[PDB]
RNA sequence: GCGAAACAGUACCGUGAGGGAAAGGUGAAAAGAACCCAGAGAUGGGAGUGAAAUAGAUUCUGAAACCAUAUGCCUACAACGUGUCAGAGCACAUUAAUGUGUGAUGGCGUGCGUUUUGAAGUAUGAGCCGGCGAGUUAUGAUAGCAAGCGUUAGUUAACCA
RNA sequence: UUCUCGCAGUCAGACAGUGGGGGAUAAGCUUCAUUGUCAAGAGGGGAAGAGCCCAGAUCAUUAAAUAAGGUCCCCAAAAUA
RNA sequence: UUGUGGUAGACGAGCGUUGUAUUGGAGUUGAAGUCAAAGCGUGAGCAUUGGUGGAUCCAAUACAAGUGAGAAUGCCGGCA
């Protein structure tokens, strides 16, 4: 008939990991950040469950884009009332919130879930480089 | 000869709505209401019966390229180091069931170049 | 501690001293079967099947899984055919495994 | 206006939630032995120690 | 039916400027108090015809197999006498035959008081002419009693 | 104990006599016939009869001591409304009923007694298992 | 069931011709709750009778829709024609069953009927439960099946016993 | 798919390709012959979809392999130059 | 071996309900109705058990149907 499988519950443990945006772009590294928090590289996986991890970001106000991107695409924001769009940059999310850039990418590309919601939470950005959550004793590695 | 034929009426109901039950609302309250959303959920198990292996198979096999990952190599040369040399009958879930049971997999993705 | 056995079109993980259930083999309670089909006992995988493997099975009984009601039906078009599946599978375990 | 659906059992019970009333204040006579409400008579008639209503 | 209902022929409302449903007459057979358009009728009639040699066919079949029975022997005239109305006698006639439940149905060409003076008490015994006898009425009897006068009309009639 | 006290039909619509006795479940009869002459609803005067009707039930019927009682239950059983017709506007007509309200109240002296209904429902539950037994059993 | 089980063509409707309803069953026999308590009161709780009053006049049985009460469970960042396949957690034990109750969450998920070129639709019908409710007959014809009789055949009608 | 018997349903179609007609070779337009589908047929791909590509589904299967289509994350699958 | 989409449409085998013809059975030692439950069936259904319930019902073979309701802006009565 069938084989009868099983997956670990409400036992899931999870680490932080540290990560820095030198010399990164955002494709190259929001793909990395989608990975993480869906946990799919692991095989601790369970989709009534969380499977990603704590991950902290340092200094993304130094990521590059290839090409004129930074300068001629767009991003419109539109708030509820009418005529809201706030028309921000490539070029002006460096001198200004570049944690939302992150923040959005990533929730972009992942499925409009109440644990991708709560998912996004688990990874910190920051401009600088200085955060009390430094702390955790966490584990360090590079490209994470 | 006159029959009123509401005795078997109400048992035949009552049939119809003792499997509509635990619902939100009234829509296990009254017959038609009932059937049509008996009839609907019917359908939706009919159809989940092939969607549940349309999932459970893409759920095996990233399951299983995760630790493929891990170890760098890839599913497409996986079917190939089973399927053309040394030829097995291996079946996806098995992987994983062996993945779950620690040092166990290492052996089987290690014997791929044996 | 493990074997790959598969009965019928279905493959299953068997420990020893595990109980489970698999497709109807219409054998009747009380004896001994040694199924031939097995593979990955624990090493020294054979290409097709392991080679004079056998694993030996007790049967304990037959059961059926609960009442499956199927209607198909399509909107507005006079069909509602109601049909209900049974389906029968053996209760059985391993006894035993040999090379 | 008029109702176009019909409102469900669970709109009412909300809708009732905050139809509902509390309690009321409640205080002891001294003179007068009666639980009195706070700041109002007592039974014998008198709302502090003053009593000019009949005690009929 | 709709037309036997004592009933006038006005409509409560009228055809428009009303979303109720359509009514057009005092009484409907989808409307309470009667009406139905078909039910039972004194005309229905039953009726069967069956050709005289097919029924008579039947019938020879029908004796033969009583005739075979052989728990239905041979009785005379004579022992319908010695008796008036005693169903006593005729009781103990019964036990003696041992036959409790056997709907005994008894043919009579002779028309002696004697039978018909009995045999209307218990809904068990009863006494029918020849002339009058019934396929069912024969196999309903499961026990009965030949006159052996009659034994000639019966190969007379073959 | 169940110090069950009936009204049977006084006129008051159900739904004001459930909102004006939310208040007093759980409560004691020490400080529930106070604030039942003070609050002013209609039901309020109404129900202070059947509930030191229920204090004279407790206190004769049965004759415990009665200072651990403690309002266990209200209720406004819906009882058979009246039916009648006032003329309208443009010939029309409206409908309107009368609603009553069956009363009964339950006094229960100590925060038990419902569990052992579980264990007799319980029972009826095992009579029914032990009859279904017996039909295998039987030979 | 005559519309009319019952004081029915009654009540009632329009002035008038005329139109036109609904509802029965207690229990063996009232033996119909003496008397006590609470409350003016009906009433309820006792007692007593009644086998039994949860048969107390609402008076054979009392489904469900409807309204409440509470065992346990879940729940106030949530984008859902409300369920399905899995599924932890929580509480348990049965028409002994891969047991049941609920479901934190994941995957999926645009009704019934009719109309129709085609309808999740903003085409229509349905607030809801329940009760009833619309393919039958006189004669005859055609076709199909089976039986009887039989290729100087076979069958009767009306009517009578 | 011939012939006879009995029951039919049905004459309101539309869509996609070609050949065309009309329009203005304009239409989610109108009308044909032909090639398929929907009506009367699920599903997968196409962001959903009445027809388009793969396609005709007894029931079950946390079985395998292919068609179209696809393998940066959602969303399952690849890389090499 | 062919299979097992399907309106219209056609074909075959069907189920329940009332009462009747029998053959039987059960019934205050609690019939049937009634609802609650984690049953048996390819189907209309068939059940098993308890309480409630307080008096006729049921198995099989045939017979004749005011014999089979989700919709009719349906009616009846109640709930909204």
């Amino acid at each position: 008939k069938t084989s009868m499988l099983t997956k670990e519950q409400a036992n899931k443990r999870r680490q932080w990991y540290i990560v820095d945006a030198a010399g990164l772009v955002l494709g190259k590294l929001a793909v990395k950040a989608a990975d993480l928090i869906r946990g799919k590289n692991k095989v601790d996986f369970t989709p009534n469950q969380d499977c990603g991890d704590y991950l902290i970001i340092i200094n993304s106000d130094q990521v590059v884009l290839t090409g004129n991107k930074k300068e001629n695409e767009f991003w419109y924001h539109h708030s509820q009332y009418i005529g809201g769009i706030k028309k921000v940059s490539g070029r002006d999310m460096l001198k200004k919130q570049s944690d939302k850039l992150v923040y959005n990418a990533v929730k972009g590309m992942l499925p409009d879930n109440r644990l991708s919601r709560r998912w996004i939470t688990k990874v910190h950005v920051f401009k600088g480089d200085k955060h009390n959550m430094e702390a955790q004793k966490p584990t360090t590695l590079n490209w994470s | 000869m006159r029959i009123k034929g509401g005795k078997q009426t109400r048992v035949r109901r009552k049939k119809w709505l003792k499997q509509a039950s635990g619902s939100f609302g009234t829509r296990h309250a009254s017959y038609k209401v009932a059937k049509q959303t008996v009839i609907q959920a019917a359908k939706y198990a009919y159809r989940d019966r092939r969607n549940k292996k349309r999932d459970f198979r893409s759920l095996w096999i990233l399951r299983l390229n995760a630790a493929l990952r891990e170890q760098g190599m890839t599913y497409s040369v996986f079917i190939n180091l089973l399927k053309k040399h040394n030829i097995e009958i291996n079946r996806k879930v098995l992987s994983e069931l062996a993945i779950k049971e620690p040092s166990k997999f290492n052996l089987i993705v290690q014997k791929v170049k044996s | 501690m493990h074997a790959i056995v598969v009965c019928g079109s279905k493959q299953y993980l068997v420990h020893e001293n595990d109980t489970f259930f698999v497709e109807k083999l219409e054998a009747p309670v009380g004896k001994e079967i040694q199924l031939d089909k097995v593979l990955m006992l624990d090493e020294k995988i054979g290409a097709p099947y392991l080679e004079k493997a056998r694993v030996v099975c007790v049967v304990e009984k037959h059961g059926l899984q609960r009442k499956v009601n199927v209607i198909k039906h399509i909107s507005q078009k006079h069909h509602l055919k109601k049909y209900g599946h049974r389906q029968p599978y053996t209760k059985l375990k391993v006894v035993r495994f040999v090379h | 206006a008029v109702q176009q659906r019909r409102s469900s059992k669970h709109r009412r019970d909300k809708r009732r939630s905050h139809d509902a009333l509390t309690a009321q204040a409640l205080s002891v006579c001294q003179k007068c032995g009666k639980k009195k409400l706070f700041h109002r008579v007592c039974s014998c008639g008198m709302y502090g120690d003053l009593r000019v209503k009949k005690a009929y | 039916t709709k037309g036997e209902v004592r009933g006038g022929g006005k409509k409560p409302y009228k055809q428009k400027h009303t979303g109720k449903a359509r009514q057009g007459s005092t009484r409907n057979p989808h409307f309470v108090g009667g009406g139905i358009v078909f039910g039972p009728k004194p005309n229905r009639n039953y009726s069967l015809k069956l050709n005289k040699k097919a029924h008579t066919a039947a019938l020879h079949t029908v004796w033969s197999e009583k005739l075979a029975s052989d728990n239905t022997h041979l009785v005379d005239q004579n022992l319908f006498n010695k008796t008036e109305g005693k169903t006593k006698v005729m009781m103990q006639f019964l036990k003696s035959a041992k036959l409790l439940d056997k709907n005994v149905l008894f043919v009579v060409n002779t028309l002696n008081t004697n039978l018909e003076q009995s045999t209307s008490n218990i809904k068990n015994v009863q006494v029918k002419h020849l002339d009058k006898v019934s396929v069912r009425d024969l196999m309903l009897a499961n026990a009965l009693l030949v006159e052996k006068e009659v034994l000639k009309a019966l190969e007379g009639k073959f | 104990m169940i110090a069950f006290a009936k009204q049977f039909r006084v006129r008051i619509s159900p739904q004001k006599a459930r909102l004006v006795c939310q208040l007093i479940v759980g409560k004691k009869t020490a400080d529930a016939q106070n604030i039942l002459s003070n609050t002013p609803k209609k039901a309020a005067t109404l129900i202070a009869k059947l509930l030191n009707s229920a204090i004279a039930n407790a206190t004769n019927n049965h004759g415990m001591n009665g200072d651990a009682l403690y309002v266990f239950e209200c209720v406004a059983n819906q009882g058979p409304s009246m039916k009648r017709t006032i003329p309208r506007a443009k010939g029309s007509s409206n409908m309107i009923t009368k609603r009553s309200s069956n009363l009964v109240v339950k006094l229960s002296d100590n925060p038990n007694e419902r569990q052992e209904l579980i264990k007799q429902q319980k029972a009826l539950v095992k009579k029914r298992v032990e009859g279904q037994q017996k039909a295998k059993m039987a030979r």
